[PDB]
RNA sequence: CGAAAGCUAUUUAGGUAGCGCCUCGGACGAAUACCAUUGGGGGUAGAGCACUGUUUCGGC
RNA sequence: CCUCCUAAAGAGUAACGGAGGAGUACGAAGGUGCGCUCAGAACGGUCGGAAAUCGUUCAUAGAGUAUAAAGGCAAAAGCGCGCUUAACUGCGAGACCCACAAGUCGAGCAGGUACGAAAGUAGGUCUUAGUGAUCCGGUGGUUCUGUAUGGAAGGGCCAU
RNA sequence: GCUGACGACCAUAGCACGAUGGCACCACCUGAUCCCUUCCCGAACUCAGAAGUGAAACAUCGUCGCGCCAAUGGUAGUGUGGUUUCGACCAUGUGAGAGUAGGUCAUCGUCAGCU
């Protein structure tokens, strides 16, 4: 085993997947309660027609069509539900 | 033997060496460069041998710039060890060289004794090289 | 400082915009007090009342009594414009004194909030 | 944190269950909780779980 | 507040003419006087802090607020939110009365007094001085005293330049040099 | 000013007896004798010093 | 007609089970695929030093 | 079990691949109403310094966030104060994820409540770890059953 | 023509520098009785007011010093089909980032007030 360099640095752990991301995209029909984004923190913010869960999940508060925008002075990404 | 003073991480993924040196393909500080026409890994030992052989030939009347720094750790597995059971330990450091990169620059010396030192250095390097002038565009 | 006052008004402003109701914004200065009703979209003024109105321009403005008159007058203007249910927006001013007097006058003279 | 029982003082036998640190809260806790057996908020006192 | 009356009567105008200010509202004025009694020996005896609070109450005429540590420092053995000082802010007539007392009755009672250096301005027209022995103030009495302690007096003025600040302080008869 | 939290703070008549110059001001000091002024009588505090008073050799032998 | 050598779990690892994939029957009937135009979100290839680090030379 | 990367810009994706955390804490560190803004650097100032507390001037966060990392955070989610128990009961349209068993988010409705002048907000905590099926046995409730009948024992249902 | 409120938008809107503004409005400003404030403080908040000033702030105007925006061309990468010396190359579709020329001292809406 010459040089004995078989040094154990043991780290083989990992967590289970969380399946975050955008669930419904822009221009799709949506019904109230439908989850739009799963995320950690507010990568997307809730605009009109969408609510925000304790997990930062974004969901449709009412029926319509999903719309993505960048609005406000923080240049934040917003998800809205337009009545259409 | 160049080496980073300290690193964020001990070990690195192999990666790929692809593409041309669009950055670092210009004689920037000196008047005379040795640039690589081929790609590969430049070991810190190779950099040290080439620097020694340029310094001896220019004899403290000229200035050298080493444009390559070995910041990629290369792990190695010792002999008589099976596959697996964790990534090997770091044994040496390389710089990734693309075709076109300047490795050495010289300034403050005659063209002839700069070309001699650069040819001497090229002899110790794992690259096909060429000697380049400083243009302005 | 107006900057600090607008910093501390934005929470209520955004919550009212989420609620999507007509909002009764107040704005008082050491000289005058203003009250205007904004549409749920937030960019239309549909009723207003200030101490710059000729009825109470040449009088004791900048006063709790003037605030009471302004609230009483904007309640009538809102009633005549069809508004009955608003959300009050103290606009970072403390709910007290002149702002409170305006709100109590508007709340007692027809507007319910 | 030890598990404790918060029991209704209405005598309905209803209880909530919770945990507490018996070193930063050595006295028995008591809170006004909703009792579904009488549909009212009443005092619930800590008991042994 | 004889100093308030006198400043609004004649000091303001003469400062304006002496500084050559165009606008009457450009004249410097004193906005606040802060008394600080930072006792770093607190949180290890818990007697010095109350003594300093009593002495500050006697001096300023206001109830002082006990200032607590904003950080932990191992060298000073200080932890988060430990009471390590006292401060009182004086404004209006209270500040003007304190200034009159400090100018007329307190500063002359400083042992070996040669004047306060004029380069002790911060550069924004704010002055600061340090009183080594608090018994300079007649309010605190030498007989029933706990121990000798000092104090910081910061005069925060409306001035924007060091020259304006020093002119304002000279207007009140402050002992410079 | 919050009530009943601040100390006693009343009139006082400091008097530099050296230069014989008075100083009427508010202070918390409790004096012993109440000397009268032009208006009325306030607690009187005598002062030793105040702002009105406080400021080769070969040939000799 | 026509797979699979996958996922999940397992005293499991060359066994077994649910799901996936095969077949047969029924229901349903374009809800499917391809392409054109079009509405989205992204942080990869490339790139770059604005952050975290790392590197060289000069000035200071 | 959680976080990052490998992971090829939707999700997922292996290795005895590279790195780190968890098996808790909190009746306030939860709810609400109101209020506030950090780290640093320089200048001035008693002890007092590189750095204590005080004052000033710049300072979009170079801080903080109970704790690892990532993502987020000014309407602050960061920091205070008053009152409090929504860390509620019955549920839940609709989705996410998913072999199953599980897991996750959730407007709205009813009843009771807290805070707010109010519109309101509140079914724990910035979120993502802090976990263990069934069987068996214990405990608090309950009329459901009760081996001739009335009981009871035992069983069931709800909570633990 | 200007001021204020609330928005759209979120740097071509910002920063900096200079200039103009007090009849309205706004801001400083005066006082702290009263309501209400301060773990101290009328600083902030709050009230009652107009002796004073546009000094600060704010608003407006000007400019390119910074910032920000930004081509065209080229290059890199890349889907599909082919080839390869494994670097790449060809056909076709696509096409950055950086940099350069250049641009920018915003543009709109509702309501009220003075002229």
């Amino acid at each position: 085993a010459h040089k004995k360099a078989a040094g154990s640095s043991r780290n083989g752990r990992d967590s289970n997947p969380k399946m975050l991301g955008v669930k419904i995209f822009g221009g799709q029909a949506i019904v109230a309660g439908n989850i739009i984004v799963r995320q950690r923190g507010t990568e997307f913010h809730a605009g009109a027609g969408v609510g925000m869960g304790r997990d930062h999940t974004l969901f449709a508060l009412n029926d319509g069509v999903v719309k993505f925008a960048t609005k406000g002075k923080f240049n934040r990404r917003y998800v809205m539900v337009e009545e259409a | 033997m160049l080496q980073p003073k300290r690193t964020k991480f001990r070990k690195m993924h192999k990666g790929r060496n692809t593409g041309l040196a669009h950055r670092g393909s210009t004689v920037a500080f000196g008047q005379f460069g040795l640039k690589s026409l081929t790609r590969g890994r430049m070991t810190a030992r190779q950099i040290e041998a080439a620097r020694r052989t340029i310094t001896r030939k220019i004899k403290r009347g000229g200035k050298i710039w080493i444009r390559v720094f070995p910041d990629k750790p290369i792990s190695n597995k010792p002999l008589e060890v099976r596959m697996g059971k964790g990534k090997g330990p770091v044994e040496y450091w390389v710089c990734e060289i693309k075709p076109g990169k300047m490795l050495y620059e010289l300034e403050g010396i005659s063209e002839e004794l700069a070309r001699e030192a650069l040819t001497l250095a090229a002899a110790k390097l794992p690259f096909k090289t060429t000697i380049v002038k400083r243009t302005i565009m | 400082k107006k900057a600090a006052r607008l910093r501390r008004a934005k929470k209520t402003r955004a919550h009212i915009r989420f609620l999507g109701v007509y909002r009764l914004t107040v704005n008082r200065t050491p000289k005058h007090i203003y009250a205007q009703i904004i549409s749920p979209n937030g960019g239309e003024v549909i009723a207003q009342a200030s101490t710059l109105d000729g009825s109470l321009r040449s009088g004791a403005t900048g006063n709790a009594d003037a605030a009471t008159s302004v609230g009483q007058l904007i309640a009538e203007r809102a009633k005549a414009a069809g508004i009955t249910k608003v959300a009050f927006d103290r606009s970072g001013f403390k709910y007290h004194g002149r702002v409170k007097a305006l709100a109590e006058a508007a709340r007692e003279n027809g507007l319910e909030f | 944190r030890d598990k404790i029982k918060l029991v209704s003082t209405a005598g309905t036998g209803y209880y909530y269950t919770t945990t507490k640190n018996k070193r930063t809260m050595p006295g028995k806790m008591e809170m006004k909780k909703f009792d579904p057996k009488i549909r009212q908020h009443v005092l619930f006192k800590e008991a042994k779980i | 507040a004889r100093l308030k009356a006198l400043y609004n009567n004649e000091l303001k105008q003469k400062i304006k003419e002496e500084l050559g200010l165009d606008n009457v509202m450009q004249v410097p004025k004193i906005t606040k006087i802060t008394l600080n009694m930072g006792v770093g020996g607190a949180s290890q005896d818990k007697k010095l802090l109350e003594g300093a609070v009593a002495d500050m109450t006697a001096i300023a005429g206001q109830k002082p607020v006990v200032t607590k540590a904003r950080k932990s420092i191992a060298g000073f053995k200080i932890r988060e939110e430990w009471p390590i000082g006292c401060k009182v802010t004086l404004r209006g007539e209270q500040m003007y009365e304190f200034l009159d007392r400090l100018i007329a009755v307190a500063i002359p009672r400083v042992r070996d007094f040669r004047g306060f250096s004029p380069k002790a301005f911060d550069g924004r027209g704010n002055y600061s001085l340090g009183i080594k022995e608090q018994i300079v103030f007649p309010e605190v009495d030498f007989d029933k005293i706990d121990r000798i302690r000092g104090m910081d007096v910061t005069i925060t003025t409306s001035a924007a330049t060091d020259d304006e600040g020093r002119a304002l302080l000279k207007a009140f008869g402050f002992p410079f040099k | 000013m919050r009530k009943d939290i601040h100390p006693d703070y009343h009139d006082v008549l400091f008097h530099d007896t050296n230069a014989d110059v008075f100083f009427l001001t508010r202070s918390t000091v409790k004096t012993k004798t109440t000397r009268e002024y032009e208006g009325s009588e306030y607690p009187y505090y005598p002062l030793d010093i105040s702002s009105a008073s406080h400021p080769a050799s070969f040939n000799k032998r």
